[PDB]
Formats: structure tokens, C-alpha cells, sequence
């Protein structure tokens, strides 16, 4: 019951979602030739909310994995754990987006969204009680943001009463990996912002910094950073996948972290990340656990949160602990950490416990903050956007492909709006 | 029927007490674990008895360090004291009587309260409370100070027994011991009904001599003193001839109310092989406890006079030598008594002989004698102490590590002044007076 | 309970600490590799005040190994009983100190001030009861003498509530190491007269004579020099990890050795000292052990205390003994030679019994002496730093790197303010 529908976008999508999806089938016991191989009878308890079962007791992943360009799609099918997906769900085009808004959202999104909503729409009427939907994307590129955009859109168009999460890799501030990034980061946060309900924004460039500096690497590659992505996606799944003394559900993070319709833009972080010589060194408890997921160095988004205040934070543990311990630390930390803390929401801190650790590990926990240290990231890229807009370049692409720029005007007001209201709301009592 | 709880307070009393209730036990006959292997109660008065045969001590052992709790914990009688009652801190008072009297040891008290409150409310008959502390240390002088102060407020008119530890004139460990010492009298001068003295030098002679040993080691004090203690409440415990019970010593010893501080006296120390070539009798016994070189405390009694002495025998003793050989003590001109004082002897003879515990320096006797003497002679230890305490102050050394932790310089010149009185009134009326 | 941090700094504190923790572990049984193989419970009683508990039984010393050159940290962690050390304590720059003061205080040792104390703060709330800080350090060096300081003065601006150790190792009159050494060993002074409870100075020629009189070597290394200094440093210690007769601790001592907030520079001693050859024909008890420990000759730093009176001494017995053996003769060494000893100090002697003796030895002992000899070796220092300081030598990579003259002329002021002082207590009557 409460089955969950995965969409996959561009190529970071889909190498995000290879990655989920071994993660997934490493903690369910799945075999890569998609039949149950586990010992234990929890992990078949609830299999349904992700996997679909299939004749011959085969277990196919819930994935709809969809881009422009059919490169990721025939890398993705001749690698390795390529034998389990659906072949009808692997939808792609023929020529790329390009890096244009434009031509993601009005050119290659017409047919490429008729015929994913016709398989949405078969998954869904497949789907006994749905739950809610994922979609994996980044704002930087066209394929990926435009169309993500496009299924967004008409997914909330046919679904109104249900939910959805976008794990979104937004751009970072150092280093830029496309020239124009700020028109397809606004159009797309513009779109977000007016039909989303949660959304998880992800840097690389911070990734990259706890990859290097906490775990201790000295090469960090993308392989890395998607395992880092995808234990905190799972982990955040798995409070409703796993029985636990303190359930949670989608629905219950919804409603306890967005306090205000425009206000769900979320920072992930992942306990505990220790190299593998210096893991023997440390006693694995809840003190400890707690201490590292409270530090802005182990924050996956670029943001320093002493720069702002802590809207509302939750918390999901998981392995076998102490709620005493748990709720003691949770007051430790808000009574010492008080002075960023909102004041006018009292009792900001919800947490939620699981029963069954990970793979390898005695506990763990993700940590889901919403802050007040986004407006910051809205700023600069509403800044960047402002000065290219005014300079009037790379826009007759966007202009002669549909748009115009009544549209450009509006997504720069309502991102000016947003970051208003969203540092009003910080500087309130 | 007849209850007493001890408190025992610092390094120096838990140490004594881990001595003390090895004895008791041994006495009534009750195994290290509590169960059972002048008798009908005797242990009701000390050990309360709970559903089962097991006996649990009414004591309450306080510390602020927990390097020697945990040794009463982990030793061979751990199945005996009641966890809850064995309270310890975080860290010691480190010699400093203001962070044992002011800051650390006020985090404390409110617990060590309860604990004393859910002790009395069990018993009925309680008669008063047995304090072992001494009074160089940090949480043995300052924090039993504390407890006077919190004791007689709760419970308003109850005998307040002591068994403190002097510091000795030359062997003494601590540097700031006249700061502490000073600062402890002053303050304990009026909650305490009787503090008895011992000295750790007069016993190391003692141990010497008499029992002739070469290494007698701290563990053999303690066996020596906790005699003492347990020869005070014999009669409380055991029938006798002439009993005498604890509030008979406060009306006895304590002709006035600032003059309360008694030295105690143990009689026969002999080793085990002299035993043999002694006779052991009432006669000779009382002139054992009366010579000067077999006082507990480091003062000799020839120079002052006895205001007032307690015999409490116990053993084949009849009560009639003992006033034969009572009346030939007073005729012999080595003692001397006060002119106001025409009677000055308190007898009390009981029916149970010492025991001995295995293992022990001390032979098993038929006849004991322990001597409570109230004397000037002991003016003559605060005027050494008063010395000390003004010596150092006039330089004001170690003065900092006092005030910065909860104290003002107007504290020290109180508690100088109050000592000052205190000596001249045990002189003023120890000397004669006129018509 | 009540542990404490050891924090080495320098060239000098790595290789003292080094022989440090080679004492400490033979003492509570512990493998090199770092997990239990005592056989004696008593050993446990008390294992978290110096280790810290981890996982799977292992025990990781609280020290933290922090020097600004690498060349230092190379030894140790590739070296034997280097397997224990947590790697996230080794913190090490890239250039060294150059033996300046002004490059391990404001230039260099800016640096590293803000990573090491990450990881005092760290220690200190996994601590459940802290007790106080052990720093080993050099007075002639850079980081040892630049950056020790620089490390006691913020930890005393976090902690004021606590009790730090300083076993410096004090510049020697008849050779010179470095030939700048009094402009560092006057300025680092300077500084901890006012953030320090007690200092043990040391020097390294008083520690030759031992090692050639009365220990009987020809060729004394550093290792057989760093063993006798690491002796004094678990006797100081041991008074609260084992159970005695009469207990002491960190906080005890410093009652009764500093009389006034300025006089707390001691000097140590340790007895018995016995050559392997002679060591049958001497009989170990009370009597000999404290005679030995009282003469001039057997003193680790070079002030002959016949030159001056002792203010208060301490004496840390070890092993096992009679209390009336040890306090007889401390009445009969104050008697018979009360011709040193201060006369408004009644009864200047405190004593400590243990019950473990140390390895391989009946009984032991450690003396602590807050005499005034001391004073003769901060004139000589102060003596050759206005000698320097007039002809302006060398004076000229200080002011290059921050300082300036006039910080130097109130260094030196306040170095002569305490001699003054500490003279003027020797004649007081
Ligand atoms: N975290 C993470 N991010 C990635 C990874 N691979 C690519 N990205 C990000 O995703 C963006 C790629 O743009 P896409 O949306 O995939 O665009 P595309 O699929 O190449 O097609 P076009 O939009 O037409 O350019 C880059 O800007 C990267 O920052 C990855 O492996 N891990
Ligand atoms: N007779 C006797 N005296 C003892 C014994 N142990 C300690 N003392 C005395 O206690 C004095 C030390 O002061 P304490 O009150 O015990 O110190 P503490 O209890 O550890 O408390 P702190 O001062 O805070 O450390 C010493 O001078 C000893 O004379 C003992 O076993 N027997
Ligand atoms: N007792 C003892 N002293 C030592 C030992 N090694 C070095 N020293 C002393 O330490 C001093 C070295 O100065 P340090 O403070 O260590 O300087 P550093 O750590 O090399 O850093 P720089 O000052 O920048 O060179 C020398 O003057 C020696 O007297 C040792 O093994 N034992
Ligand atoms: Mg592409
Ligand atoms: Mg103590
Ligand atoms: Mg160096």
C-alpha cells in the first residue's frame, strides 16, 4: 500500500536514480536479475510501495526513466543492473535540449510528455493507492529542467489532491558548469515555486567539500556524490518502508516542515560520513550522531545556516536506539543552539525513529532543515539572472523558439517576491 | 526501640566507619551479607531489619570525591550498606573549606537531607545522631558544617555526637590545616553537644609502646578508635549493672555550654604475648587509663585539672573494687579536680565483654575501661592553633583561594575573635575562684 | 571521572609525550594496538580519565598531537605505537616556526588556532566530567613557546572554571640550544604568569648530571632522558586513577603549593634512582627514599635550593607503606634542616600515599618543591635579555611579523616586577 511513482530527468536524474535504485535493492535484498534472494520476511512485508511485482515472482522497479538525448538511456541499459526496468518505461528522443529552457519545455516536451503521461497515467491505474510521486532533476540544464517542469505541471494538473518531492542539484556559486545558468535556474524555480509542494535543493560544490574533507578522499567523482544523494533519499523513505517506534509518512514531514504554501525548500544532511580507516576510532551513539549532523560543515547545500535561522527542522533516525536519549539531545541542542532558532514557532524540532539500520552500520540519521539560508542562493541567481537580462544576451534563442520577455520580466518578479518574503519572515517576532 | 543513625563525612569518617561497622557486626553476630547464622533488641538499635533476615546499617556515608566510595562499594561488604544510602559527588573540595561549605558542596546537601528524613521517619525512638569527620580536610570540615547548621533546624533538641580528628602539633599533612580547623570550630561552637577529640600522633605512640608494633599503618588507628565508639554505646545495645545511656553524658561532661569538647582514653592495649604475664585487674585498669603517657590526644592532663571524668567499664568487673579503686585514685596528688566540682566521677558498668576481630593487633580481654575526661589541659591545643592560624593571616597566605570562591576577609577576622573568647573562658573558669 | 586533556605542542612535547603514553599504557595493561590485555581489575577502575572508550573495546588515548611542522608527526604515526592515536588529533602545518616568536603567535599559528581548538571543544562534550588540561611544551622554541601560549589563552577564555599543567622545559645557563632563546623565553612568560595554575620547570643539563652521577650512563640519548621526565609527569597523576591511603589530586595541589596568585613556577623530583648494577645493595625503604629526594644533587631543574627556603613542598608517595614510617620523618627533615624553610609557613609539607606501586619497583616517590630558588634563574634570563635588547640584536624578524618594541620593553618589566616579589617573601619575617 501507499505506492510511490519515480520520475528520472536529464542525465543527472538518471545516473541519481541508478544509484537510488541499487541502494534500494541492496537494502531489500533484491537480486540485479530482479528476484528476492533476502533471508529476513521484513523486507517483503512492504515491497509494493516501490517494487511491482511481476509473473514468475520477478519484481520490477516503479521507474520511468525519460531524456532528450538517448545516450544516458543506452548507457543505463548496457551497464550492468540494466536487466530489471521495464523496457516500455525508457522513453527518449532523438536530439538533446541543448541546454534551452525553450526547447525542453515547447519543442521536443510536446511528445515527449504525451507519451510519459500515457505511461504515468497506465502506472498510476496500475498503482492500488497511490502515495505521492518523486522526480530527480537539476535547474541548470535544459532537458532535465524544462521537462521536469512540463511533468510537473501536468502531473499536478491531473493529481491535485496528492504529493510529490523534487530532489533538485541546483547550480553552484564558485564555478559555473553552463554558461547560461541563471534563466533556466529562475524559470524553473518560478515553475516550482508555483506548483510543488516539497523540494530538496542539492549543491555539488558542497558535496564536494564534505567529500574531501570529512570522508577523506582524494578523488571524488560523481559515483561518490549519487551515493551520498541516494543514501539521504532512502533514508528519507524509509520511516514509511520500515516499521519503526516512531513512524513518519511524506505526508507528516509536509505538513510539520512547510509552515506557508511558498516556504519548501528544504537542506539535506546525512550522519554519520567517516573514512574508512578513522571508523574503528569512534563510539557510534545518538551524542556523536547528533553533534555531526549539527555542523554547517556536514550540510549538503551551500549555505551557512549561521547565516540565518532555523525555520523548522525534522530528523530521521534509524537502527536501534533510546528515545530518552533522542528527546534529551534534541532539548540539549535546541536550549544551547537557541539563538538561531525561530522564536515565534516554539517546539521546532520533529523526529522520527526507525528499527532497521542500514547496510553495514549500526545507526544513522538524516537531518532535513528548513532554513532561512536559501534566500541568500535566491539572491545571487536572481543578481546573475538581473545582470544578463539587462545586458540582453543568449535571450533571442529563448525568444525565437516561443518565448518572450513578458515571461522573463514575471519569473524575475516573482523570484524578487519570494526572497522578500522569505528573509521578512526571518527578520520577524 | 531506642534508635541512633551515624553520618559519616569525608575521607577520614568513611574510613573510620568501613572499622566500625565491622565490628557491630561482629558483635550481634551478623554475616557480611547481612544474614544470620544480652540476647532475646540488641542489633534494632543500629541495624533495621527488613522482610527478609537481612539487616541493613542505619549509616549514611557522604563524600564529594568518589575515589573511596567506590572502594566500600567493590570490598567485602557490599551486600551489607543500602545503595541508595552511600551518596557521592563529582569532584572533592580539594582542602578548600569554602568550596566544601559554599559552592560545591551546597549542590549536594538537599539530597543527603532526604536521605536522613527517610531514615528518622522509619524509626521511633531516635535518640540522636554519631558524626565521624575530621577537621583538616575540605568536605570533612566544611561540609559537616554544613549539616549542624541543616540537622538542628529539622530536628530541634537532640544529642549531637562527634568523633572528630585533631591535627596533631608536629605529623600533620595538609598546609592550610589552621585555616580549616579555625573556620570549622567557629561555626560547629553551637549545634554540637559533645565533639570528642583524637589525635593521630598520641596514637601512634600508643600503638608503639603498649602494643609494641613498628608499622602501624592507618587501618590500625582506625581498629583502635572504632573501640572507643563502640564502648560509648555498649549500654544502649547490652544489659549491665548501672546503665548509662547518651543524653547522660551531656549533663555530666558539660558544665557550661561552650565547654564541650572531652577527650576519650581506651584501656587495657596490650599486644597478645604480654598478655599472658598480666593479671588484668579492676584495680590497676583505672590507674592504666589515668597516666599521661596512655591519652589519645597530644596534651598532658598534669597541667590542667579535671572538671569532670566518665569510667565506662564493661566485663567481669563488680562494683565494688571499682569505687575501691576509685577512692585511691583521688588521694594520689598526680590528678587534681576543680574547686567548684566537689564530686567528679560518672560510673557505668555493663555485662557484655570486648569483643576482638580476627586478624586484630589488640587480645581478648575480659575486663575494658574507656575514660572520658573533660580537662582544662585541652587550652592549651587551641592557643598552639590560634598561634598558626595568626601566623599565616598576618601575611595573608592562601587567603586567595578562600575569598575567590565564596567568602569575604570580614569572615576570617569573626571566626579569630570567636577563638579568642573560647580560650579565655576555658582558662577564666578553670583557675580559682575567689571567696 | 574527572579526566583531563593532554595537549603537546612543539618538537619537545611530541617526543616527551611519545614516552608519555608508553608509561600510562604499561600501567592500566594496555596493547599497543589499543585494546585490554591487563589481568588485574584495579587497572579499569578508572580507565576514562586519561583513555576514552570506543568501539569494540578499544581505547583511544585523549591527546591531542599538534605542531606546526610535519616532520614531527612522520616519527610518531609511522613508528611503533602509532597505531593507537586518533588521526583526526594529528594536526601539523607546512613551514615551520623558524624558532620565532611572532611566526607561532600571530602569523602562523593563526592558522592552526582555529582547527585544534574544533577539537578541544570536541573532547570536551563527549568529557563527562572535566577535570583539567596537561600542556607539554618547550620555552625556547616557536610552536612549542609561540603557539603553547597562544593555545592557554583561548582555552582560558572558554574555560575559566579549570586547572592546566604546564611542563615546560626551561632554557639552561651553561648552554644555549638556540641562540635567540631569552627573547622567547621572556615573552612566553610573560604570558603564562596570568593563564596558569601551576608550572613545573625543567631543564636539560640537571637531567644530564642525574643521568651521569647517579644513574650511571656514559652516553644519555634523548630517550633514556624523556623516560626520567615522563616519571615525574604519572606521578602527579596517579593519585587520582589509583585508590590510597591518604588521595590527592590535580586540584589539591594547587591549594597547597601556590600561597599567592604569581608563585606557582615549581621545581620536580623523583627517588629512587639507582643504577642496574647497584640496585642489590641498596635496601628499598621509607627512610632512604626521602633522604635521597632532599639533596641538591638529585633536583631535575639546575637551582641549588641552599640558595634559597622552601615555601611549601609536596611529596607523592607510591607503593605500599606504613603512614607512620612517612610522616615520622618529614617531622624529623623539617627539624633537623629547618634552616630552608619559611618561618611564617607553619607545617610547609604535604604528603600523598598510593597503594600501586609503579613498574617493576617496591616503592616509590615524587617531590614537588615550591622553593625560592627559582628566582636565580629568571635573573639570569631577564640578565641576558637586556643585554640583547640594547644592541637591538635580532630584534628585527619580531617587529616584521606584528610585534613591536614596545611590547617587548612591558614583557620585561612585568619579568623583573616578579623577581622582585619573589625575593621579598625570602627575607620577610
Ligand atoms: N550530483 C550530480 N550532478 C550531476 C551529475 N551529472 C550531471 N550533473 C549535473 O547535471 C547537469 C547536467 O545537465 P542535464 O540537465 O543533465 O542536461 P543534459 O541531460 O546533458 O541535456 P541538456 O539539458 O540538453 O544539456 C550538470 O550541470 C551537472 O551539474 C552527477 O553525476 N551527479
Ligand atoms: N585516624 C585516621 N585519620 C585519617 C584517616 N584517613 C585520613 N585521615 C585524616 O584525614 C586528614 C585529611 O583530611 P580529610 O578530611 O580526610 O580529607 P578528605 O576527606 O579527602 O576531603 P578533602 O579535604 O576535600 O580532600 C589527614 O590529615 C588525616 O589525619 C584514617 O584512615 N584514620
Ligand atoms: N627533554 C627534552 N628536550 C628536548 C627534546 N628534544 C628537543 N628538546 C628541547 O626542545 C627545544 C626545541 O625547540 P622546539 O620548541 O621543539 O621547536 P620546534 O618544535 O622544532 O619548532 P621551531 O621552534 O619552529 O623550530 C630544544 O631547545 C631542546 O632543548 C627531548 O627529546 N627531550
Ligand atoms: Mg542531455
Ligand atoms: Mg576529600
Ligand atoms: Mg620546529
Amino acid at each position: 500500500m501507499r505506492e510511490i511513482v519515480h520520475i528520472q530527468a536529464g542525465q543527472c536524474g538518471n545516473q541519481i536514480g541508478a544509484k537510488f535504485w541499487e541502494v534500494i535493492s541492496d537494502e531489500h535484498g533484491i537480486d540485479p536479475s530482479g528476484n528476492y534472494v533476502g533471508d529476513s520476511d521484513l523486507q517483503l512485508e512492504r515491497i509494493s510501495v516501490y517494487y511491482n511485482e511481476a509473473s514468475s515472482h520477478k519484481y520490477v522497479p516503479r521507474a520511468i526513466l525519460v531524456d532528450l538525448e538517448p545516450g544516458t538511456m543506452d548507457s543505463v541499459r548496457s551497464g550492468a543492473f540494466g536487466h530489471l526496468f521495464r523496457p516500455d518505461n525508457f522513453i527518449f528522443g532523438q536530439s538533446g535540449a541543448g541546454n534551452n529552457w525553450a526547447k525542453g519545455h515547447y519543442t521536443e516536451g510536446a511528445e515527449l510528455v504525451d507519451s510519459v503521461l500515457d505511461v504515468v497515467r497506465k502506472e498510476c491505474e496500475n498503482c492500488d493507492c497511490l502515495q505521492g510521486f518523486q522526480l530527480t532533476h537539476s535547474l541548470g540544464g535544459g532537458t532535465g529542467s524544462g521537462m521536469g517542469t512540463l511533468l510537473i505541471s501536468k502531473v499536478r494538473e491531473e493529481y491535485p489532491d496528492r504529493i510529490m518531492n523534487t530532489f533538485s542539484v541546483v547550480p553552484s556559486p564558485k564555478v559555473s558548469d553552463t554558461v547560461v545558468e541563471p534563466y533556466n535556474a529562475t524559470l524553473s524555480i518560478h515553475q516550482l515555486v508555483e506548483n510543488t509542494d516539497e523540494t530538496y535543493c542539492i549543491d555539488n560544490e558542497a558535496l564536494y567539500d564534505i567529500c574531501f574533507r570529512t570522508l577523506k578522499l582524494a578523488t571524488p567523482t560523481y559515483g561518490d556524490l549519487n551515493h551520498l544523494v541516494s543514501a539521504t533519499m532512502s533514508g528519507v523513505t524509509t520511516s514509511l518502508r520500515f516499521p519503526g517506534q516512531l513512524n513518519a509518512d511524506l505526508r507528516k514531514l509536509a505538513v510539520n516542515m512547510v509552515p506557508f504554501p511558498r516556504l519548501h525548500f528544504f537542506m539535506p544532511g546525512f550522519a554519520p560520513l567517516t573514512a574508512r580507516g578513522s571508523q574503528q576510532y569512534r563510539a557510534l551513539t545518538v551524542p556523536e550522531l547528533t553533534q555531526q549532523m549539527f555542523d554547517a560543515k556536514n550540510m549538503m547545500a551551500a549555505c551557512d545556516p549561521r547565516h540565518g535561522r532555523y525555520l523548522t527542522v525534522a530528523t530521521v533516525f534509524r537502527g536501534r536506539m533510546s528515545m530518552k536519549e533522542v528527546d534529551e539531545q534534541m532539548l540539549a541542542i535546541q536550549s544551547k543552539n537557541s539563538s538561531y532558532f525561530v522564536e515565534w514557532i516554539p517546539n521546532n524540532v520533529k523526529v522520527a525513529v526507525c528499527d532497521i539500520p542500514p547496510r553495514g552500520l549500526k545507526m544513522s540519521s538524516t537531518f532535513i532543515g528548513n532554513s532561512t539560508a536559501i534566500q541568500e542562493l535566491f539572491k545571487r541567481i536572481s543578481e546573475q539572472f538581473t545582470a544578463m537580462f539587462r545586458r540582453k544576451a543568449f535571450l533571442h534563442w529563448y525568444t525565437g523558439e516561443g518565448m518572450d520577455e513578458m515571461e522573463f520580466t514575471e519569473a524575475e518578479s516573482n523570484m524578487n517576491d519570494l526572497v522578500s518574503e522569505y528573509q521578512q519572515y526571518q527578520d520577524a517576532t | 526501640m531506642r534508635e541512633c543513625i551515624s553520618i559519616h563525612v569525608g575521607q577520614a569518617g568513611v574510613q573510620i566507619g568501613n572499622a566500625c561497622w565491622e565490628l557491630y557486626c561482629l558483635e550481634h553476630g551478623i554475616q557480611p551479607d547481612g544474614q544470620m547464622p544480652h540476647h532475646h533488641d540488641s542489633f534494632n538499635t543500629f541495624f533495621s531489619e527488613t522482610g527478609a533476615g537481612k539487616h541493613v546499617p542505619r549509616a549514611v556515608f557522604v563524600d564529594l570525591e568518589p575515589t573511596v566510595i567506590d572502594e566500600v562499594r567493590t570490598g567485602t561488604y557490599r551486600q551489607l550498606f543500602h545503595p541508595e544510602q552511600l551518596i557521592t559527588g563529582k569532584e572533592d573540595a580539594a582542602n578548600n573549606y569554602a568550596r566544601g561549605h559554599y559552592t560545591i558542596g551546597k549542590e549536594i546537601i538537599d539530597l543527603v537531607l532526604d536521605r536522613i528524613r527517610k531514615l528518622a521517619d522509619q524509626c521511633t525512638g531516635l535518640q540522636g545522631f554519631l558524626v565521624f569527620h575530621s577537621f583538616g580536610g575540605g568536605t570533612g570540615s566544611g561540609f559537616t558544617s554544613l549539616l549542624m547548621e541543616r540537622l538542628s533546624v529539622d530536628y530541634g533538641k537532640k544529642s549531637k555526637l562527634e568523633f572528630s580528628i585533631y591535627p596533631a602539633p608536629q605529623v600533620s599533612t595538609a598546609v592550610v590545616e589552621p585555616y580549616n580547623s579555625i573556620l570549622t570550630t567557629h561555626t560547629t561552637l553551637e549545634h554540637s553537644d559533645c565533639a570528642f577529640m583524637v589525635d593521630n600522633e598520641a596514637i601512634y605512640d600508643i600503638c608503639r609502646r603498649n602494643l609494641d608494633i613498628e608499622r602501624p599503618t592507618y587501618t590500625n588507628l582506625n581498629r583502635l578508635i572504632s573501640q572507643i565508639v563502640s564502648s560509648i554505646t555498649a549500654s544502649l545495645r547490652f544489659d549491665g549493672a548501672l546503665n548509662v545511656d547518651l543524653t547522660n553524658f551531656q549533663t555530666n561532661l558539660v558544665p557550661y555550654p561552650r565547654i564541650h569538647f572531652p577527650l576519650a582514653t581506651y584501656a587495657p592495649v596490650i599486644s597478645a604475648e604480654k598478655a599472658y604475664h598480666e593479671q588484668l585487674s579492676v584495680a590497676e585498669i583505672t590507674n592504666a587509663c589515668f597516666e599521661p603517657a596512655n591519652q589519645m590526644v597530644k596534651c598532658d592532663p598534669r597541667h590542667g585539672k579535671y572538671m569532670a571524668c566518665c569510667l565506662l567499664y564493661r566485663g567481669d568487673v563488680v562494683p565494688k573494687d571499682v569505687n575501691a579503686a576509685i577512692a585511691t585514685i583521688k588521694t594520689k596528688r598526680s590528678i587534681q579536680f576543680v574547686d567548684w566540682c566537689p564530686t567528679g566521677f560518672k560510673v557505668g558498668i555493663n555485662y557484655q565483654p570486648p569483643t576482638v576481630v580476627p586478624g586484630g593487633d589488640l587480645a581478648k580481654v575480659q575486663r575494658a575501661v574507656c575514660m572520658l575526661s573533660n580537662t582544662t589541659a585541652i587550652a592549651e591545643a587551641w592557643a598552639r592553633l590560634d598561634h598558626k592560624f595568626d601566623l599565616m593571616y598576618a601575611k595573608r597566605a592562601f587567603v586567595h583561594w578562600y575569598v575567590g570562591e565564596g567568602m569575604e576577609e570580614g569572615e576570617f577576622s569573626e571566626a579569630r575573635e570567636d577563638m579568642a573568647a573560647l580560650e579565655k573562658d576555658y582558662e577564666e573558669v578553670g583557675v580559682d575562684s575567689v571567696e
